[PDB]
């Protein structure tokens, strides 16, 4: 009762049912460290300007 | 000009610069701070992207 698979079928990507549990960590990567404190707020006019040496703006 | 005038347009004065010189000495310590531990938006140099990275199923499986 064999039928030989046409021309396309065994490239097929097919779906399997598995009672294996999905890895979870299955590079086995350590904790990636923290972000850098994000920066948050209103953006206001720099105090007094530049502040550069004699500079007024 | 009286004495009042002048007298209170020195603390005028005196405020701003004061608090330009605060300013002056807080950011050279903020600067400081971030170039040696790299934890602030100066100094921060480049690291690679990891959009960059292909996570497909790939041609062999040990990867
Ligand atoms: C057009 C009309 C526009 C208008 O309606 O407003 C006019 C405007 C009125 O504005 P305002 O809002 O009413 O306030 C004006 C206050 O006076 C200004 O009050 P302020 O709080 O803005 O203070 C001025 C502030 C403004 O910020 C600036 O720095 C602007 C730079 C001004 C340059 C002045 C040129 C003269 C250089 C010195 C000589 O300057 C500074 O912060 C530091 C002083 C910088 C002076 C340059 C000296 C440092 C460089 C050293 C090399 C030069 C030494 C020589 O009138 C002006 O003040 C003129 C400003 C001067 C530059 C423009 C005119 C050209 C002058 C040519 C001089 C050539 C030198 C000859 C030798």
């Amino acid at each position: 009762g064999w039928v030989r698979p046409d021309l396309g079928d065994l490239s097929k990507v097919t779906k399997v049912k598995t009672d294996r549990p999905l890895p979870e960590n299955p590079y086995h990567s350590r904790a990636r460290p923290e972000p850098n404190p994000e920066v948050e707020g209103d953006l206001k006019p720099a105090r007094h300007g530049s502040r550069l040496f004699f500079w007024t703006m | 000009d009286g004495p009042e005038k002048n007298y209170e347009r020195t603390m005028a004065i005196l405020q701003i610069e004061a608090e330009k010189a605060e300013l002056r000495l807080k950011e050279l310590e903020v600067r400081r701070l971030m170039r040696a531990r790299g934890d602030g938006p100066w100094f921060h140099y480049p690291t690679i992207d990891k959009e960059l990275i292909d996570h497909s199923p790939k041609a062999t499986p040990d990867n």
